[PDB]
């Protein structure tokens, strides 16, 4: 099997700046007739891969002119002359020569933007979820940058350790922001033994951490 | 003892692309050549030797039924002495053709919503076909000076192209099943 | 050009399923086709390719024997039969058409248009349609302001679950979150959406949760509390 | 088959989304192409097979359509994108085109700069005199030009010429040519070019005196 | 690399005849659908003629029996023989490689055929004499088109405006080329307009002083 290694695996870029991703193969990919059997695929969040470059430096149909591939034999480069927010995704190289088609590990292209504070929101349990025995308090962090933030669950001013779960979206293609949710999952029994549920959130776009709360 | 089996080629479920046209031979039978001429279900029924009536008043050495699909607008090329993309690169009748060409609109079977791309014609070829020649090659066609080295791309065209039969097509651009009868003793009237 | 994929769901380990890819808008009979797979968060790995009229087929050594790829040109459809399935074969499965038709445009090579993807999961099963619970609008006023409302989709198996809002009319503001696996092997995701705090009185916000592998289409109106 | 484009003329600003349509009269599946023609140049292919971008063409062009309704979209207009655009039926034994759609760049108003040029003496030896008024770098396209010999509005002896849009600031230029014999040129002294335009709060006049 | 280069157009008396060439490189003319397309002043694009790689030839009805399309493979050239010319054959003629489902992708730069009775006349080129200042070149009374105007043989192209030719009552053309310059350039720089009128083989360079 041909080994493909890209570098780097994480490419943070500012819109309007160039980006460039290097691929290297263990075996030469030159000529099955004079061309380089190297392809570049992009996978936007939630979508299928799309072809960008084939046979080394040929732009696929409809791919923007800002995309370009170069190199020969064993060292290949994909270049984005000007990165746009809609370019966020994972970029894979692939060899198209020998029978086991093999890809690189992928290059996660993250988009750098101005610091944005989240809007925080807190959601009480459904009643129909209490006709089940379990209660889920939910905290939402909406449209923030960068992805670095943690939220602390407090019940009656008593911080919580083992109930929370977190989920993050991937970088929005328009705003370039992130959103995350955190779900406290308790039992009707212990949800109803308490009064004030806080969600305390610390991020780079505040000095004072924000705290949203509801009383039962 | 029995009918020539024109139900095998006329009422056939699938038809062939023009570049790879089908051909049935017809031997040792008798063929009622006026249940086709008096059908009235055929948009086209031309003959080029002598008449559809005096034809079933004769016997021949052997009879050929060539079949294929084309655009209604291209049926005018299935005739001796014609030119164009179909007569040059796909199916070519000789200048001295003795036989009959039959054609009916087939938009209900061979058209599809979203286009039916299974029917193909040959678009690219360096030189004209000979009469009754079948070319099924798919070698990349070299349109410039540089050899193509087996890669589809600029000046390096795949030779077969698709009729994208969609139902909303204007009638000149709709699919037409065609049957050609050739005559050169085994079958008669 | 379309590559719409069918099949997919759960199959008990060691068992068998068949994926289908129905192509439209292109010659198809003239092109080679591939299958590529992605394990959740793991990168792409190629699986198999088949030529123009069957005839030639290739496979990665990890699947030679159990997986067989075929196509039917008359029906414009590509296929992938799977056998002896593991937990290492759980993945999203992509058909793709190869770019060129020249000899040296190898049948396993450049992949021009890819299908949506169909997820095939493999485990001692659990196949339950979810409980949908409202997430009650987080108000500050109703003259103005912005409010967040949403849908907890709790306890389901397998993946995926799809969420739409007002059947498709509502799309700006929407964040459907990546599912999480909990202490039990059940999944749970939240969808949320931001809307003008003032329009909570004039427009009805319904989330259309459609977990189809348990035929569980649910349509819960989400209304405020106090 | 006949191909009808609409609008025939169209105006949009840098950055707007723009959409042109082509109606086919019978139904041509996806067999449609779009061409751009800059003034003085040959057509360049933009789109083939209704939606496919031709290699090299920027990605702000795109086609959709099938059947009889084809649409060409420029998602974010550029100053260099003024041209005439044509549709074309493909696989047509007549190679049928549409009538064309002329696209112009809309821009903020720019007032003209006026200049006036007495005839050359090299020219006055031949008995015809050409007085030339120049209006430079303005928008929108047309302004009124009034010639005054002495102080008498002329009429029927002038000709105008406009340029095409400039390719980056999108302005226009104009030259009015007043034409008379050497005899009449020498009967009068004050030659004036009065210019009215939208960027001008009042008409500006440019004068000179024979000698 | 890949280009079509045409030639052969000009002034021609009605009922007369004229032949246009289209030299190709990169593209092999005998291996392609080559078409001729024409565009009449201010009008749309009209297909004229096509020649298949295998030999066949087709014409628009307005042109049958007067035009002949052909090629010389040894020089990779396409020809349009035009005979018995009319006044509605005045146009810019383009050659173009046709690719069926992909469109016409390669075009020549075009050649202009002008069918008229009138006589070639070369222009007279008088000057337009002069913060910003304007100066310019008046190209009067020529036939037919086109006149080309440059300024210092290309050394000056900024602020240049060359208006399109207007037809006068006499039936001759006239245009003017103008340029904007800083006012202090007048007594340091030299401003020279270069007028070529290929049809009468006239070239004129004229210095423009205050």
């Amino acid at each position: 099997d041909i080994v493909m290694t890209q570098s780097p695996l994480s490419l943070p870029v500012t819109p309007g700046e160039p980006a460039s991703i290097s691929c290297r193969s263990s075996q030469s990919l030159l000529h099955s007739n004079g061309y380089n059997y190297l392809d570049w695929y992009l996978q936007k969040p939630g979508q299928s891969p799309q072809l960008l470059i084939y046979l080394g430096s040929n732009r696929a149909s409809g791919v923007p002119d800002r995309f370009s591939g170069s190199g020969s034999g064993t060292d290949f480069t994909l270049k984005i002359s000007r990165v746009e927010a809609e370019d966020v995704g994972v970029y894979y190289c692939m060899q198209a020569l020998q029978t086991p088609g093999t890809f690189g590990q992928g290059t996660r292209l993250e988009i750098k933007r101005t610091v944005a504070a989240p809007s925080v929101f807190i959601f009480p349990p459904s009643d129909e979820q209490l006709k089940s025995g379990t209660a889920s308090v939910v905290c939402l962090l909406n449209n923030f940058y960068p992805r670095e933030a943690k939220v602390q669950w407090k019940v009656d001013n008593a911080l919580q350790s083992g109930n929370s779960q977190e989920s993050v979206t991937e970088q929005d293609s328009k705003d370039s922001t992130y959103s995350l949710s955190s779900t406290l999952t308790l039992s009707k029994a212990d949800y109803e033994k308490h009064k004030v549920y806080a969600c305390e959130v610390t991020h780079q776009g505040l000095s004072s951490p924000v705290t949203k709360s509801f009383n039962r | 003892t029995n009918l020539c089996p024109f139900g095998e080629v006329f009422n056939a479920t699938r038809f062939a692309s023009v570049y790879a046209w089908n051909r049935k031979r017809i031997s040792n039978c008798v063929a009622d050549y006026s249940v086709l001429y008096n059908s009235a279900s055929f948009s086209t029924f031309k003959c080029y030797g002598v008449s559809p009536t005096k034809l079933n008043d004769l016997c021949f050495t052997n009879v050929y039924a060539d079949s294929f699909v084309i655009r209604g607008d291209e049926v005018r090329q299935i005739a001796p002495g014609q030119t164009g993309k179909i007569a040059d690169y796909n199916y070519k009748l000789p200048d001295d053709f003795t036989g009959c060409v039959i054609a009916w609109n087939s938009n209900n079977l061979d058209s599809k919503v979203g286009g039916n791309y299974n029917y193909l014609y040959r678009l690219f070829r360096k030189s004209n076909l000979k009469p009754f020649e079948r070319d099924i090659s798919t070698e990349i066609y070299q349109a410039g000076s540089t050899p193509c080295n087996g890669v589809e791309g600029f000046n390096c065209y795949f030779p077969l192209q698709s009729y994208g039969f969609q139902p909303t097509n204007g009638v000149g651009y709709q699919p037409y099943r065609v049957v050609v009868l050739s005559f050169e003793a085994t079958v008669c009237g | 050009v379309q590559l719409l994929e069918s099949g997919g769901g759960v199959v008990q380990p060691g068992g068998s399923l068949r994926l289908s890819c129905a192509a439209s808008g292109f010659a198809f009979t003239t092109y080679a086709m591939n299958w590529v797979r992605q394990a959740p968060g793991r990168g792409l790995e190629w699986v198999s390719a088949i030529s123009d009229g069957g005839g030639s087929a290739y496979y990665a050594d990890s699947v030679k024997g159990r997986f067989t790829i075929s196509r039917d040109n008359s029906k414009n459809t590509l296929y992938l039969q799977m056998n002896s399935l593991r937990a290492e074969d759980t993945a999203v499965y992509y058909c793709a058409k190869t770019r060129g038709r020249g000899l040296y445009d190898y049948v396993w090579g450049s992949k021009d248009y890819w299908g949506q993807g169909t997820l095939v999961t493999v485990s001692s099963a659990s196949t339950k349609g979810p409980s949908v619970f409202p997430l009650a609008p987080s108000s500050k006023s109703t003259s103005g302001g912005t409010a967040a409302l949403g849908c907890l989709v709790k306890d389901y198996f397998p993946e995926p679950v799809t969420v739409s809002w007002n059947s498709g009319a509502l799309t700006s503001g929407v964040h459907t979150f990546p599912a999480v696996l909990q202490s039990s092997g059940l999944y749970s995701l939240s969808s949320v959406v931001t809307v003008p705090s003032s329009s909570l009185g004039t427009q009805t916000y319904i989330c259309n949760v459609n977990h189809k592998p348990s035929n569980t289409k649910v349509d819960k109106k989400v209304e405020p509390k106090s």
